[PDB]
C-alpha cells in the first residue's frame, strides 16, 4: 500500500495519499461540530500505471490494458486503501457528547 | 408519511454575564452550538440588567411553553428580534427564532 | 426494528429491516426523478439525534432533495 | 449500487459501469489464454456528486466538500464495487487447465 | 512453505511466510529506485506454472522490471 | 538468488497431417499454444513426408535430450530455422528455437 510516511516524505505524480485540511464550519458549512474546528481528512491523487498498488485482478488487467494502450482512457483509480476513524465532540440539548466516527481519514491509497 | 421532524442548532450556554448594554445588534459569545434535544425545540434569548450587571441567556425551548412566565410569538421568524416585558425595577428582553444559529445575532 | 421499502432488495421482497431510519433521495435536472429507497443502521446516522445524511436540499447543496422517516414502508413515493 | 441493468440502460455522464471488450492476444499481448478468445471486463467511469453512491463516511464527507468547493480539484472517484470470477481455459504442456479467476469483471461501481 | 523478505512487515520482522513466490519490483526514471518486496500467494499466481506477475519489463511494457523467486529471503537487493 | 526459470509458450499439437509443401516459409496452424511442462523445454517444429502425405509436428522438448534420435543445437536461437536430416526414403526436417510461439512459423 502507499501511505502517508512515503507519500509526505517524497512527492510524486503517480497516485499518492495527498494532505487535505476541512474546516467543518468553512469547508461543509457544518456548524455543530463542536471539537475540533476541523481535521486533516487527507484524498487520493494521481494515475495508476502498471501494477502501482493493484487493488483486484481486474485493476492488474486494466492496468496492463491502459500500458499497452494509454489512449484508451480507461485506467484503475487512486482511492483510499484502509481509513482511521476521527473523535469528535458536540452538544445535544445541554450534555456534551462525544463521538469516534469511523472513516474519516485516509493514511493509505491504492489502485482500483 | 410519518417525516422525522429534526432539531435545530441554537446557542445554549444558559445563564451567563455579558457587554451587551445599550445596542441595537449583539452577538451571543456562547461558544456551544447545540443540536436542540427536542424536534419542536427553537432558540431563545434572554436579556436581563438591574441595577448591577448584565445577563445574557441562551436556550433551547419549546415555542407554545412558558419561559419566565411568558409567552412564545413570532417564533416562527428566522431572525431574533428582541421585544420588552414588564418587570418591576427590571429590563426584561426576549426573542424567538426558528432558524440555524439564530439567536447568536440578538438584534434591538 | 423499523420496516422500510428498499428497491434493491430483490431477495427480501423489497424490503429492509434496520434499528434507524428509512431513507429516501430525489435528483432532478432537465426532466429525470432518480429514485433511491434504503435502510440506514443507527450507528451510520451521525449524529443519531440529527444526522447530517438526513439534511434536505435547502441545507446540502440544492442539488438533490432527501427525505429521513421513521414509519413503516414510508420511503416509497407515488403520485 | 450502480449496477450494469441501471448503467447500460439508461446512459449517463455520472459515475457508471461502462462496457470494455478485451482480446487477450491483441490487448494484453497474452497469446497463452486458449478460451475464450476475449471478453468483457468493463471499467468505472464519472464524477462523483453528493450521496452518489458513497464508498465511506470519507466518501461523503469529501463528496460534500467538493458539491460546496467543485474547484477544489479534490472529489470521490468511480470505483468497481463488486466483480465476477472468469472461467479461462489454457495448455501447460499436453494437458489442458480449466482455471476461475475471481475480480475479473466489473458489474457494478461506487464512490471511494 | 516459503520464508521472503517484506519491506512492508514490521511487526513481522521484515518477513512474510506463503504458499508461493517471492516477489521484486524495480522503478527507474531519472535517478529513482522503488524496491517492492512482498509475498504471492499460490492461488494469486496465475497460473502457477508460469505467472503473469512474474512477466519481466521485456514482456510486460518496459516500465517496471519485475523479479520472481523461490528461495528463502531471497527478495532483498544490494550492491 | 535463486531465480525461479519460467517455461515459453510454444505450439504444442504434436503429430498433425499438413499442407506445408514444397515452400520457403510455412504457419503452423495449431490453435494449441501450451505453457511448457518444463522451465527449460523449448519450441520443436518436426517436418516429415514420405512417398504418400506430409505430417507436422509441434512439442515442447528439453533441448539436451535426443528427439527422433537428433541433437537440438541452435536452441538458443530466437526464430525455428529447418534443417535437413538423413532417413533412408523420408524427408525429415526439424528446427528449435527459444521464443514464445517461435514454432508457429516454420522457415526454410
Amino acid at each position: 500500500a502507499l501511505d502517508t510516511n512515503y507519500c509526505f516524505r517524497n512527492l510524486e505524480e503517480n497516485c499518492c495519499v495527498r494532505p487535505l485540511y476541512i474546516d467543518f464550519r468553512q469547508d461543509l458549512g457544518w456548524k455543530w461540530v463542536h471539537e475540533p474546528k476541523g481535521y486533516y481528512a487527507n484524498f487520493c491523487s494521481g494515475p495508476c500505471p502498471y501494477l502501482r498498488s493493484a487493488d483486484t485482478t481486474h485493476s492488474t488487467v486494466l492496468g496492463l490494458y491502459n500500458t499497452l494502450n494509454p489512449e484508451a482512457s480507461a485506467s484503475p483509480c487512486c482511492v483510499p486503501q484502509d481509513l482511521e476513524p476521527l473523535t469528535i465532540l458536540y452538544y445535544v440539548g445541554r450534555t456534551p457528547k462525544v463521538e469516534q466516527l469511523s472513516n474519516m481519514v485516509v493514511k493509505s491509497c491504492k489502485c482500483s | 408519511a410519518g417525516a422525522v421532524k429534526f432539531p435545530q442548532l441554537c446557542k445554549f450556554c444558559d445563564v451567563r454575564f455579558s457587554t451587551c448594554d445599550n445596542q441595537k445588534s449583539c452577538m451571543s459569545n456562547c461558544s456551544i452550538t447545540s443540536i436542540c434535544e427536542k424536534p419542536q425545540e427553537v432558540c431563545v434569548a434572554v436579556w436581563r440588567k438591574n441595577d448591577e450587571n448584565i445577563t445574557l441567556e441562551t436556550v433551547c425551548h419549546d415555542p407554545k411553553l412558558p419561559y419566565h412566565d411568558f409567552i412564545l410569538e413570532d417564533a416562527a421568524s428566522p431572525k431574533c428580534i428582541m421585544k420588552e416585558k414588564k418587570k418591576p425595577g427590571e429590563t426584561f428582553f426576549m426573542c424567538s427564532c426558528s432558524s440555524d444559529e439564530c439567536n447568536d445575532n440578538i438584534i434591538f | 426494528a423499523l420496516q422500510c421499502f428498499c428497491h434493491l432488495c430483490t431477495k427480501d421482497n423489497f424490503t429492509c429491516v434496520t434499528d434507524g431510519l428509512c431513507f429516501v433521495s430525489v435528483t432532478e435536472t432537465t426532466d429525470k426523478v432518480i429514485h433511491n429507497s434504503s435502510c440506514i443502521a443507527e450507528i451510520d446516522l451521525i449524529p443519531r439525534d440529527r444526522p447530517f445524511v438526513c439534511a434536505p436540499s435547502s441545507k446540502t447543496g440544492s442539488v438533490t432533495t432527501t427525505y429521513c422517516c421513521n414509519q413503516d414502508h414510508c420511503n416509497k413515493i407515488e403520485l
